[PDB]
RNA sequence: UGAACUAUGCCUGGGCAGGGCGAAGCCAGGGGAAACUCUGGUGGAGGCCCGCCGCGGUCCUGACGUGCAAAUCGGUCGUCC
RNA sequence: AGCAGUUGAACAUGGGUGAGCCGGUCCUAAGGGACGGGCCUACGCCGUUCGGAGGGGAGGGCCC
RNA sequence: GACGCAAACGAACCCGGAGAUGCCGGCGGGUGCCCCGGGAAAGAGUUCUCUUUUCUUUGUGAAGGGCAGGGCGCCCUGGAACGGGUUCGCCCCGAGAGAGGGGCCCGCGCCCUGGAAAGCGCCGCGCUUCUGGCGGCGUCCGGUGAGCUCUCGUCGGCCCUUGAAAAUCCGGGGGAGAAGGUGUAAAUCUCGCGCCGGGCCGUACCCAUAUCCGCAGCAGGUCUCCAAGGUGAACAGCCUCUGGCGUGUUGGAACAAGGCAGAGUAAGGGAAGUCGGCAAGUCAGAUCCGUAACUUCGGGAUAAGGAUUGGCUCUAAGGGCU
RNA sequence: UAGCAGCCAGCUUAGAACUGUCGCGGACCAGGGGAAUCCGACUGUUUAAUUAAAACAAAGCAUCGCGAAGGCCCUCGGCGGGUGUUGACGCGAUGUGAUUUCUGCCCAGUGCUCUGAAUGUCAAAGU
RNA sequence: UAGUGACGCGCAUGAAUGGAUGAACGAGAUUCCCACUGUCCCUACCUGCUAUCUAGCGAAACCACAGCCAAGGGAACGGGC
RNA sequence: AGGCGGGCUUCUGGCGUCAAGCGCCCCGCGGGGCGCGACCCGCCCCGGGGACAGCGUCAGGUGGGGAGUUUGACUGG
């Protein structure tokens, strides 16, 4: 036979992401002399919309220490912020929405967003529209702290990690029942080349494991191992139960 | 004056798409596009720029809030409770 | 079209000076041995790309 | 009535290829092409909507050729920022100097 | 060795008569004790409808079938923000 | 030139395209592709704003 | 005061603007075209009868100066409820409306320089390869429109769609520096004008029922711009003017059968034909009435089912300006 | 002062009389309709040159993997490359196919998955 | 022998290998009714372009030799014996 | 690779650019230079893992993702 569908997008041709019209990467400001002793102060100067995700970014231009330049930074917009105020990274910095402070200067169950996994990062975590992390305790002895991740998994990070208090601006954006497949064209337009998913069972045994036959059945389990090679490795990747739950 | 019993701003989408479907479109759709009161200036001038984007026509303020909504539920609880943290971070 | 290149348009200039036809003391110097010109092309049934 | 016809290579409809009626002397009707509309300069502060005053709105390689009293006005921040956003930095920046004074 | 055809994606340009039903919002006049209702007008929403160019190619299993054509022609027909 | 022709996009002999302000040239879009480095037994390939001691313009009379 | 004056020093560095933003809808300004009124001028057409008739022609470039017109969350005075202003729709106001007086932007419209000398229209004379030249007169006065396009503005609508980069150019912040000591100097965003230069390449023609591709002058295929009068809702169909053409690789004479097509027509019956209402036949625009079962209350729906429609002569209602 | 006079300007609507052979959307343009069954919800897409469909897609629904030393996938190769200018409201892999109403019993078989050196089988190296 | 509504020990229906239902929608499959019509009873007539004839021009598939039948025999259906 | 190890900015959609000052020194009232201001010392630029990931090479398991091939004969077809 041929290859999957699966495996044409590891090479990248036409499954490539749709940057052009992007913003910018969003990520927090690099971590200096004046995030580990201080405070630094920086103005919101737009909430702009990233073609490609549903959460906005904000354009908060901070003033250079170093030199005479005002450096413009693309944080990601929590929701409350808006254009004009004044937002404060650092240790020294308040507990605030839309300040950057790190985790082990914050009490126990605080809303935190673009959080970082390892210090400098400048935030992974919890940087989706609505999603949020949740600081559960911390460990003075270890440096280390431990924070709830919005897919319920509990994460050990330390207590360095800088992240920006609040949930993230364009919460319930799910909740909206997409109506016509056109929306559904639109959505992906901008994401990748992946929308139109043609089912396994409606193909020929050449380009899936699942087609062919006189009838549209699957004809096997579903359920594929994890050690399955690329291109059978379809359907339910090791799973570890099935039903309705 | 009222032209329609029961869709409302529903009523675009004709027979399509089902009664459920349309149905919790309609509450979405309304405040999706309803202007609300500007914080900063009083003027019911907030409307939804972008997906959680909203802008003021007066002031020009952007606010960064909810996708259909100027503020969610959980947006409006977090505010709160780290006004609480913040207060015994202190004391 | 209109919009040539030097290279093409001196690639064409040449193509038009080898369809002419053969001189007429040619034919009575080789005794009607070269009557024709062999390569004569026709712009609607030869192209030359 | 007559149909005239384009004066140049291009054939479409494209954002420079943009015409207009003319009546020459000669008693015809021929296209003639014109420049693209300029814009007023902005604000810099970000905030008015509304473009500046006092200055021509022209393409910007048309204001090299200009003098300089036909781009700007003759206040502080003339030509970069409305008078209506110039008078609050006057205020704001007096005012901000003056808490500082009172800490001490 | 080929993406001058075609399949999908990207960048940058161009194009899509005339009509129909007519949603939110708004104005006015009536009914109410409040909840809130009724009529007219306005407004111009939509993978909405008839439909030209366009883009497609149903039926006649028509024409043609050593053809105009190694896939075309006519009527009809699908769609056309 | 599927009849013809005193005709032709045929044949023969000559002639014809003139720019500072039309376009190319100039710019980077998708993208292609050097440099450093790595890789390949190799011809070479991967990779593209990242990575090398990558700066050969500006100013004060020798500074930066 | 918005900001205006012909100019009106200024580095490093910084900040900002323009380049540089989608689709759709409504409205307004301007051109082009069309139309109407001169019982307008110059030629032509028609005249058997009528026709102060019918047809054609009646002009201004870029750039600059001035002025209409359009736009403006631009300024000053002032202060609003009996709330007022205002759009087709909206929208606007104590974060300051209405009103009064100003500022700026766009002006592709009109006048002027250009510029009538030229271009068209008409008339006369000279001349027949210098001849293939010289003269005369005219190029006028208004109207609007649910008209059609183009364009500049302006207010909205839609997006789980937010609808490009760079060269290049400009303004501001900044005050490092430079200029002369009593008439000039430094510096000038030409600031009025003058002087010199602008190389290289493409440029003919066809652009499609005979100059491209399909073996061809192949009923196929191939990206765009301009686009008139009448009927009509129409860029539908039918007819006409400008422009183009000879019927699409041939003429002549016949009108048998049998074909293809004209979606030709038909007595009485009306699907009995046939696998099957295949085929084509009925219906069709618009106005006024009237529209069920069912339904996700959106629809069904142009449901179904009726009436009216020409021509001619009148009446009534719907405007603007002084 | 229950507004009038003068002038100008179009294009529509309604009613009435009269009239021709009851003909009048006169050419042209231009839906036959109704009662039901089957399938797909709809719009869209598809076998260029015999199949335009009940097939594919679809929104909705549900399951599955993965917190980045990761899930999925590419390359002969660089711990190179795609999703990723991404971070669970995300990406990747599947089935079902709008809305309404429901989705029952079976984990023995196959498959997936978890537990574990606490007992069998058990390579190379080491002893 | 079709269509529809019912009956169900159903060779071999059945619940996201999704069951049941379904307004609107369909160049999807099927049945009946009204109107309509040369589909038919049952064919006839007219017209355009051809066929036909003529001037000019002028191919191709195909071809063992060839071309009247009955019966007989024969490789069990001759054109030839 | 901008402040690591050891003994001074939260009221506003302003402003911040090569040092003012002090000390000392060198030239022709005019110039220039140095130090403090801007603490001292040092061994890795700063963080997160760390002899575990990973790499090289054998070994066992898994492996229709992929490769090669086979899939008897007789026979009232
Ligand atoms: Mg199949
Ligand atoms: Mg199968
Ligand atoms: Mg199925
Ligand atoms: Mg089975
Ligand atoms: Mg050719
Ligand atoms: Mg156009
Ligand atoms: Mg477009
Ligand atoms: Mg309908
Ligand atoms: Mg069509
Ligand atoms: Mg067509
Ligand atoms: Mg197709
Ligand atoms: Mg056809
Ligand atoms: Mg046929
Ligand atoms: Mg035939
Ligand atoms: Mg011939
Ligand atoms: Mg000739
Ligand atoms: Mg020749
Ligand atoms: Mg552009
Ligand atoms: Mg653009
Ligand atoms: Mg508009
Ligand atoms: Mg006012
Ligand atoms: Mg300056
Ligand atoms: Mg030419
Ligand atoms: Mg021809
Ligand atoms: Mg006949
Ligand atoms: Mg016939
Ligand atoms: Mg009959
Ligand atoms: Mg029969
Ligand atoms: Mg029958
Ligand atoms: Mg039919
Ligand atoms: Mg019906
Ligand atoms: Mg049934
Ligand atoms: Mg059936
Ligand atoms: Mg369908
Ligand atoms: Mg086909
Ligand atoms: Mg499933
Ligand atoms: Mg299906
Ligand atoms: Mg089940
Ligand atoms: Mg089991
Ligand atoms: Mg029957
Ligand atoms: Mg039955
Ligand atoms: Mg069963
Ligand atoms: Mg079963
Ligand atoms: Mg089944
Ligand atoms: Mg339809
Ligand atoms: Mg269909
Ligand atoms: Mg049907
Ligand atoms: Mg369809
Ligand atoms: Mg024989
Ligand atoms: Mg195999
Ligand atoms: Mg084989
Ligand atoms: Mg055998
Ligand atoms: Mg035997
Ligand atoms: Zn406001
Ligand atoms: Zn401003």
């Amino acid at each position: 036979g041929r290859v999957i569908r699966g495996q044409r997008k590891g090479a990248g041709s036409v499954f490539k992401a749709h940057v052009k019209h992007r913003k910018g990467a969003a990520k927090l400001r690099h971590i200096d002399f004046a995030e580990r002793h201080g405070y630094i102060k920086g103005i919101v100067k737009d909430i702009i919309h990233d073609p490609g995700r549903g959460a906005p970014l904000a354009k908060v231009m901070f003033r250079d220490p170093y030199r005479f330049k005002k450096r413009t930074e693309l944080f990601i917009a929590a929701e409350g912020i808006h254009t004009g105020q004044f937002i404060y990274c650092g240790k020294k910095a308040q507990l605030n929405i839309g300040n950057v402070l790190p985790v082990g200067t914050m009490p126990e169950g605080t809303i935190v967003c673009c959080l970082e996994e390892k210090p400098g990062d400048r935030g992974k975590l919890a940087r989706a529209s609505g999603n949020y992390a949740t600081v559960i305790s911390h460990n003075p002895e270890t440096k280390k702290s431990r924070v709830k991740l919005p897919s319920g998994s509990k994460k050990v990070i330390s207590s360095a990690n800088r992240a920006v208090v609040g949930v993230v601006a364009g919460g319930g954006r799910i909740d909206k029942p997409i109506l016509k497949a056109g929306r559904a064209y639109h959505k992906y337009k901008a994401k990748r080349n992946c929308w139109p998913r043609v089912r396994g069972v409606a193909m020929n045994p050449v380009e899936h494991p699942f087609g062919g036959g006189n009838h549209q059945h699957i004809g096997k389990p579903s359920t594929i191992r994890r050690d399955a090679p690329a291109g059978r490795k379809v359907g339910l990747i090791a799973a570890r139960r099935t039903g309705r739950l | 004056a009222k032209r329609t019993k029961k869709v409302g701003i529903v009523g675009k989408y004709g027979t399509r798409y089902g009664a459920s479907l349309r149905k919790m479109v309609k509450k979405i759709e309304i405040s999706q596009h309803a202007k609300y009161t500007c914080s900063f200036c009083g003027k019911t001038k907030m409307k939804r720029k972008a997906v959680g984007i909203w802008h003021c026509g007066s002031c020009m303020k952007t606010v960064a809030g909810g996708a259909w909504s100027y503020n969610t539920t959980s947006a409006v609880t977090v505010k709160s409770a780290i006004k609480r943290l913040k207060e015994l971070k202190d004391q | 079209a209109s919009h040539k290149t030097f290279r093409i348009k001196r690639f064409l200039a040449k193509k038009q000076k080898q369809n002419r036809p053969i001189p007429q003391w040619i034919r009575m110097k080789t005794g009607n041995k070269i009557r024709y010109n062999s390569k004569r092309r026709h712009w609607r049934r030869t192209k030359l790309g | 009535v007559q149909r005239l016809t384009y004066r140049r290579r291009l054939s479409y409809n494209t954002a420079s290829n943009k015409t207009r009626l003319s009546r020459t002397p000669g008693n015809r009707i021929v296209y003639l092409y014109t420049k693209k509309t300029g814009k007023s300069p902005k604000s810099a502060c970000g905030i008015c909507p509304g473009r500046l005053r006092g200055i021509r709105a022209v393409r910007p390689q048309v204001l090299m050729r200009l003098s300089k009293t036909k781009k700007h006005v003759s206040r502080a921040y003339g030509g970069s920022m409305c008078a209506k956003c110039v008078r609050d930095r006057i205020k704001r920046a007096f005012l901000i100097e003056e808490q500082k004074i009172v800490v001490k």
